[PDB]
């Protein structure tokens, strides 16, 4: 899994 | 070892030919919350949570209110000759935590109690204090901020084993979070589609938990004409896709 | 590009006839820690860290304590109207990691602040918290680990530079290991080298490394009746060859 | 400097 | 990974509840000098060997005597169907090891073949050419600097699985150093202790090896008037207590 | 078949092939403190005893001190209808000896008491009688003489099942000897090493004793500065050689 | 085990 | 384990 990408979600829209 | 990131998980291999476990943290959650345990002496304590706004405070509220009605549920019980089992269930919708109790001696002779920490199906706004209803509002957001630390671990941990692994186990903080904003102050699809598909697999919902598709009008409709949840007198939900899942008990352990 | 095993460094080409230019990293392991950034939201995550124990865990201990004590520096001070400089500079040897603000207009006029983390010339062992000894103690490890990150992709990575490139930069921080060892709870004859010989070259460490002699047992006693630092009323190292080096101050800048 | 002998250092006592 | 420093070994975790696997690294040391492969291709390539004398050397004359005399005891098979299972046994004391073949078909069925790399039993020194006794000086000396290196990393490297850990499967060589060093060019009383107890826990070991005691002025004698070693016509040890032990066979695995 | 010198033990064989059976004689000592038997009506009287010094004096004491404290714990139960079972446990480190009681109808239903004989994280030096200072001082003397008898027999006869069997089952006794004597009216290095490594085998133990190493000073000292005992709040030993085992409770039963 | 030396522990400094 | 004392087995005399 070394090569799988990453992805950021602290921005996803979840009501916090 | 001990301490993580709020909402986190690890996986561990059993073999028996190795197999995935997961390490969901779920009942370490509740666990604190029932002790009416603060903040800073949880496993949780000491990590940067810019990008979970509130969660000491929030945190802190719902762990009195928790420990509050867990006390109150038990003052009306004899428990001085038993223990707690490292064992806690929850039903839904209501968040229903249920724990079993032991005497010292087995370690008359099992006892169960179940606090709903966010009942659902019945309620009374205008008969209900400020601290139930702050106590309640503290609570769900925790699970939010909860299950925001899960998906952002997973965003950024790939493992060979997300294949295998489901959010199975989240479903009931995911049916709650999505039952209690809609019955009492809207649907966040994110939530709603991982309380609809709880085989989400891990790596899956990575690549594709981005471009989440929105609710359509029709079940939206359906939802207003009719719940979310429909009794039969065991209660289903009434899923982002119009499946009509039943909402089983989970259990959670210590690992 | 951004991401790199924990210590390690990169060797860039400047040309004015082309001059090596070590990117050693040391600036922004500092910064790290200032921010209180955790070990997964750094450029070192996700690589094997088998040859470095623990250094998830210690580097977000260390990183708490440097960041609570970075706002207790800062929180009698207003810095609403400054930014921080790419600037950050190291005296020694109480590892005193130097800031300097300058307002956004001009980017009164600028500010400055230190906090030691690693105090060695004056202490409490009996009035100092557990949050003190553990938040040091982890910082510590965090530098020793740094340097075996260090040395261990120096010992793979052979380059036609090396002969030209010395362990200059990390003088402070390899004298704040050997000091606070010894001052707090033996001497380890490799940091005590590379921290006494800052001009020891790249080839010739890789070489010579694994045959490094102990420290002479005239200048061991010599420590032990006067200290490893000389004060002047400026302080001097005393060297494992009895050299008596002036620990001047280091600056480093973002790459 | 592909010439140049390596050296694994990753067993050095550095008490860590 | 894949390098690791000679005679080391490591401790990996099966669960069942977890035991400790040790990794001896045995059959591979076996394996490498059937193959006849150079130092410099080992796992064991790179690392500062100041601690174990003439590794390299010693360990390519006796990889290089060992192919030869596995090849002259394969040279009157046809092996050409077959394939070596990766399973290496040694009987004792002539330190025999013991291959077996089985047809690329099934993976005239399967064979076997011993090689006593160390005779001790029945011996020529007259009758015997310098490359036998140069080769058989090689593979003892390899042996003891295995035994060095495993005995040096345990001193350094504690872990909580030693209690539960011991020399057992490091018998084989440690009989054959006692026995060729004593019938060909006295008892080196680590060596000795070691093949006699061999259920000696890691962590003991650790404590005590620096303080163990002399061999009995009664053993000594009793071993130059009777050997070593007890044939019944199945061999025995004469232990450094007096103990008589049957020397069983050992099987090692790749791990 | 029934007399054996005090803290002697027999080893016997089961056949399931044939494995060894240690009759360590622990419970069969405790049962007879707990009875208030006199030494002269045990399995022990009529042998020469210059060995163990007052042993029938400080026996006699220790079991009537024994005795009494049982009756004081089971005077406030009402144990007519019930019989003690042949289970003995012991609790660590105040040496907390557990019975367990059942109907005589079953042979409500099953009854437990705990009496700690050495209480050592909890303790009054002047709020305590002398009946109970001098009832202590006698149990642990017992203690010490039977870990004495113990080892002679040891010393004087060998067996080949030595090297399957181990202290484990002593582990209590020890710790209890070497906490009391040093937590009130200096550490024995023998107790010390037997308690630390409950896996010594009884061959390599035999062999060994006689040359067995102090506590190193670092360890005494970490002992003066923090105990011997880690509380976690389960308890921890620290050992000689700066383990920290878990003490699990022992399980005793007549042979 | 009948090659097994013995050892008298008698004298070993037990504290009793 | 991270406590127990270490030892230094490199000046065994093991005749090599």
């Amino acid at each position: 899994a070394d090569s799988v990408i990453k992805s950021d979600f602290s921005s996803l829209k979840l009501d916090v | 070892l001990e301490r993580r990131t709020f909402g986190s998980y690890k996986i561990e291999e059993l073999t028996i030919k190795k197999i995935p476990l997961l390490d969901d943290g779920i009942f370490e959650l509740l666990n604190y919350l029932i002790d009416g345990t603060n903040f800073n002496k949880t496993c949780y304590c000491g990590f940067n949570y810019s990008h979970l706004p509130n969660l000491e405070r929030d945190f802190n509220i719902a762990s009195l209110y928790v420990r509050e009605n867990f006390e109150i549920c038990t003052d009306q019980l004899d428990l001085a000759n038993y223990v707690r089992q490292p064992n806690i269930s929850i039903k839904s919708p209501d968040f229903t935590v249920c724990l079993e109790y032991v005497l010292k001696t087995v370690v008359q002779e099992t006892k169960f109690v179940e606090m709903s920490l966010l009942p659902l199906l019945n309620r009374e706004e205008e008969s209900l204090t400020e601290e139930i209803l702050e106590g309640e509002g503290a609570v769900v957001n925790v699970l939010k901020l909860f299950i925001k630390g899960f998906l952002m671990h997973l965003g950024e941990n790939p493992n060979s084993y997300d294949r295998q692994l489901t959010v199975e186990k989240y479903r009931p903080l995911l049916v709650s979070i999505v039952g209690y904003e809609y019955l009492v102050g809207k649907i966040n699809h994110i939530y709603y589609q991982l309380a609809t598909f709880d085989n989400y697999p891990f790596d899956l919902l990575r690549f594709q938990l981005s471009s989440l598709i929105s609710t359509p009008t029709s079940i939206l409709e359906r939802i207003t004409k009719e719940g979310l949840f429909k009794i039969i007198t065991t209660v289903l939900f009434r899923g982002i896709n119009g499946s009509e899942s039943f909402l089983n008990i989970k259990r959670y352990r210590r690992f």
